[PDB]
RNA sequence: AAAUAGAAAAAAGUAGGUAAGGGAAGUCGGCAAAAUAGAUCCGUAACUUCGGGAAAAGGAUUGGCUCUGAGGACAUUAUGUU
RNA sequence: GGAAAAACCGUAAAUCCUAUCUUUUAAAGGAAGGAGAAGUCGUAACAAGGUUUCCGUAGGUGAACCUGCGGAAGGAUCAU
RNA sequence: UGUGUUUGAAUACUAUAGCAUGGAAUAACAAAAUUGAACAAGCUAAAAUUUUUUGUUCUUAUUUUGGCUUAGUUACGAUU
RNA sequence: AACCUGGUUGAUCUUGCCAGUAGUCAUAUGCUUGUCUCAAAGAUUAAGCCAUGCAAGUGAAAGUAUAUAUAUAUAUAUGUAGAAACUGCGAACGGCUCAUUAAAACAGUUAUAGUCUACUUGACAUUUAUAAGGAUAACUACGGAAAAGCUGUAGCUAAUACUUGCAUUAUCCUUUUGGAUAAGUAUUUGUUAGAAGGAAUUAUAACAAAGAAGUAACACGUAAAGUGUGUAUCAAUCGAGUUUCUGACCUAUCAGCUUUUGAUGUUAGGGUAUUGGCCUAACAUGGCUAUGACGGGUAACGGGGAAUUAGAGUUCGAUUCCGGAGAGGGAGCCUGAGAAAUAGCUACCACAUCUAAGGAAGGCAGCAGGCGCGUAAAUUACCCAAUUCUAAAGAAGAGAGG
């Protein structure tokens, strides 16, 4: 009759995940979880298509199965979990730990993270509501709630979170100068500061962004993510830094390697 | 339900497409009347419920001056802004006036202010005579065949007036 | 004078047991009139003290008629694009708005109106200024483009 | 009062009625008989010399009771008498 | 509490009666148009084609046409 | 002695409308004298400030601000 | 590849057509086909009909086993497997067709401060007690009918089927400590106060009334104090309903349309999940129309797109993705979070099957294959290895898919 569509085609799914005309009829549609859609990774794609880790949905299913992968602290054997845009999977087995980033392709990477390191991530606030008795709670680009938030901290804020007790280990308010990663949009994939904050009246809210080639561009401010600060970017960034080369300058330094 | 099958805007005729949905949605209406307390529940789209008031006496009336509620039961529906033949049938609506037991009231005020919290700065003459010889207008106001209750507010001064003169060549 | 329907005109937020109306700010370039907060009208339909919500796209028009009882008609004219000639044709459409009763509201005037929250079915838009006009020959049959 | 009365009550006659199911198949012939019909409100074609056709066709309604509304005349400057 | 069954509003299939529109499709018979064969009767048009031509029109004609009326030259006159 | 390595899976079109956005030209439109509006002065009714007596209430007034009436004064005010 | 020849004549230049000529993921057909890789394939004609078969199920740490099988300990105990059956969850996706539907559906572009949302995800609760109350299926027996996915009694007995129910925090006094007082989340009513959003009747806070549902009487097992299943509210997510603006083929041998009968506005209600003439009453007398309304046509699903393109353009878009429609025709429901579902049901009409002629059951525009139609279109093949989906989710299923 009508409700919920439970396929994904392989031509239909986001041209992010990298699924081949041949290699299928379908793509893994993604349980409702951390991220959105369009904005996410599962676990079958990243154990399979990018770690490769597996040769078929079978072995991801026997790497699944056991205890040994843990992302978040908590063990998964759910294929199409989604991982969003940025966090920790932990797979105790081989010892590895990896850290979710943007390519500058506009694709989600694994960016090997260290030991330590693991413990905690930066974690972008959408909105955050007073509930019964005016008594916070924050919500997350990553579709979790942190309850009892001191009231300093505002709703497009990032925040530095430990992943163990699952709360606050510094914050980073919303500005000018302040390091911050295209998450949509046209300029999807890159990292820049923001140079100027202009409102928009009862309509879409753009933000001026300089990259680190000293180049100035405008994007949506809905899809760009605080990531760091003037001072340091606060954590660990693939190699490329989210730096745009243009084609012919890429190709360039491709051969010149 | 649906407003497809009804005239164009232009007034032309549109011809029918779509055969019909669940979700178009609309149902009989509500007939409540004055008896003792008989509910049906309705289960609507997701699983939200309805009650459906089918019979009701005593609803939750409130006297906005001091702005407290008691429950009381009605005597007779009196007026209907709408229509006249709902009151004159006695079905209820959320623009009805009825005519409510003012036993709790009195009580409450005699209580409170010690002669027939609080703001205690007196009632008005006409509205008092009627709270004595129990014959209290009341405008109901929430919608029984949705909330399965009856709940309404005392008339005062402009209101009472008003509907007074709607509710009764000649005069 | 009022109330000459059969109920009672009343509307939310009148607050008059404690007595510390509902005029609203409306926002995005509207100055709420005085004539909303003073007038002796109180409506639902009004935006500047009903419940609409003034939401969505503004728009101007031109008022065409001013016949119906709190609701109004504007003609937004335009010029549409035909890429094989490339060159442009006059078209246009009548869209009906609710009036707001603090104003006042007359044929050839410019109006401007918003999105809002439709409560009637030919009925879609809701006057957020009047900018007070006029125009020689009959309304609706005028040419103005803007 | 009719140029009579009474009593009986079948045929038959004559002026009448009424008939199940069918519905012109009877008979030269729907002849006879019946159906229809008054008002108010609707609706009305082919065709026509545009004047008509036309009450076309085809429909609906109509009691009793208790009201409601509309239509005058006079005389107090908005109110009365009728 | 509760089956069958009824009654009341409301959806409302289907059926039939009209009314208007739509589409093919039948029909005796009528009256046109064209194609074909070096067909019959004239000699109409083409040269002043042996009454210069054509137009509008009206009436006549076995026709082709003819005559009248009023135009034009696309006339044979662009010359007293 | 555990642990291969470099990777690639680019770039762009993606309405005409809508959204944001810089604009000088070119167009439009509005502003635009049966006398109009820019200012100074005075008179005037409205509101607020400062004052100020009366225990959980409570008087009045100067003053200051906005609206409106009237003689003056501008490089005062109409393209062909 | 930004282009032309031949055809009115005795000969001529033109107008103008016809003819060649090239293409077409566009079809048929004729003849020919030593090869290999690649791969459209019953749309156009009948949204005509179907024989037979199959296409949607599900149990490997975690509801229910005296059918049964099996390893240990003193017939019985632990345990471990287990046909079956209740239970739970899914089958609303996919696959198929394009009759429709021409400002509708659809496309870009809004809005939802007008709402609903299972699974999943993250927050995380308020008005007999060494742990409850039975009753019901499979199962045993007798049975009935030609036949059927027809089912009748009586005896039982479980559940994670069904029904109950078992002291915690804050405020005031004492001063830390020790006393006293209260105590409903959604949702609805009446009274107010008033973090964030352009905008607030929103968050939120108080009052007075009502008020669901609830907060584990369930199952496993980490020492080289752990876990499953399931639960109200809140938010997320997978979505969905509405809804703004702008965008269409042909037609005037269709010029006035719409309003009894909601047409158009207003008011009041009712209904709905919610806005809404969505539905009713009352009141206005509007509303729409050459910038072509209103009809009528279409060999008309809409779009991304396809063909030919020097540039404009012109023709084409059943048809691999998206959105809609539809499942013989209409209509109506049930179930559920989600269906007005059609391998759900019911009725009527159109069809149509078996009958023992009493009665009974039915829906290929799923995949094969057949019939009819036609100029026109493949095998009742094998498989779940890959791709994904459904479950008590590894190991089973899937004509989805290969």
């Amino acid at each position: 009759g009508k409700g919920i569509k439970k396929h994904l085609k392989r031509v239909n799914a986001p041209s992010h995940w990298m699924l081949n005309k041949m290699g299928g009829q379908y793509a893994p549609k993604t349980s409702s979880g951390p991220h959105k859609l369009l904005e996410s990774i599962p676990l079958v794609i990243l154990l399979r298509n990018r770690l490769k880790y597996a040769l078929t949905f079978d072995e991801v299913k026997m790497i699944l199965i056991q205890k040994i992968v843990k992302v978040d602290n908590k063990v998964r054997t759910d294929c199409t979990f989604p991982v969003g845009l940025m966090d920790v999977i932990h797979i105790t087995k081989s010892n590895e730990y990896f850290r979710l980033l943007y390519d500058i392709k506009g694709r989600f990477v694994p960016h090997r993270i260290t030991n330590e390191e693991s413990k905690y991530k930066l974690c972008k606030v959408k909105k955050i509501l007073l509930r019964k008795g005016r008594l916070s709670i924050a919500v997350t680009h990553d579709g979790r709630s942190i309850p009892y938030i001191h009231p300093d901290v505002k709703v497009n804020d990032t925040v530095r979170l430990d992943l163990e007790t699952g709360k606050v280990l510094e914050h980073l308010k919303f500005q000018v100068g302040s390091l911050v990663m295209v998450t949509a949009g046209h300029s999807v994939g890159r990292v820049g500061v923001i140079s100027s904050i202009d409102k928009n009246m009862g309509t879409y809210d753009i933000i001026h962004v300089k990259d680190s080639r000293n180049k100035v561009f405008a994007t949506r401010l809905s899809n760009v993510f605080v990531i760091g600060d003037n001072t340091k970017p606060y954590i660990s960034l693939p190699r490329e830094k989210g730096i745009k080369l243009d084609i012919i300058e890429e190709r360039r330094n491709r051969l010149k390697a | 339900r649906d407003g497809r099958h009804k005239l164009r805007l232009t007034g032309g005729k549109k011809k029918i497409h779509k055969k019909k949905r669940k979700y178009e949605l609309g149902r009989p209406p509500s007939n409540t009347k004055l008896g003792s307390r008989q509910v049906h529940v309705v289960r609507g789209r997701g699983r939200n419920y309805k009650y459906r008031a089918i019979k009701l006496d005593s609803g939750s009336f409130s006297w906005p001056t001091f702005g407290i509620s008691k429950n009381t039961r009605i005597i007779d529906v009196v007026y209907n802004a709408s229509n006249n033949e709902l009151v004159r049938t006695k079905t209820l609506v959320k623009n009805c006036i009825v005519v409510i037991d003012s036993h709790p009231f009195t009580t409450w005020y005699e209580n409170t202010f010690g002669t027939t919290i609080g703001k205690s700065k007196n009632i008005d003459p006409l509205l008092l005579e009627q709270f004595k010889q129990g014959r209290v207008l009341a405008c109901i106001s929430s919608r029984p065949g949705q909330c399965g209750k009856a709940d309404g507010y005392i008339i005062e001064g402009d209101e009472l007036l008003f509907y007074k003169r709607k509710m009764d060549k000649r005069n | 004078d009022v109330q000459h329907e059969r109920a009672y005109q009343k509307q939310e937020g009148a607050s008059f047991f404690n007595s510390k109306r509902y005029w609203k700010k409306v926002g995005l370039g509207f100055a709420t009139p005085k004539e909303a907060k003073e007038g002796v009208y109180v409506d639902k339909k009004c935006p500047f003290t009903g419940n609409v919500s003034i939401r969505g796209r503004i728009l101007k028009g031109m008022v065409i008629s001013n016949k119906m009882k709190r609701t109004i008609i504007i003609r937004r004219n335009y010029l549409h694009y035909v890429k094989k000639y490339n060159r442009f044709e006059k078209r246009h459409k009548n869209i009906p708005c609710h009036c707001s009763p603090c104003f006042d509201v007359k044929e050839g005037d410019i109006v401007t109106v918003g999105q809002c929250r439709p409560l009637s079915k030919t009925v879609r838009f809701n006057v957020l200024h009047v900018e007070k006009h006029q125009i020689f020959g009959s309304a609706r049959k005028q040419f103005v483009l803007f």
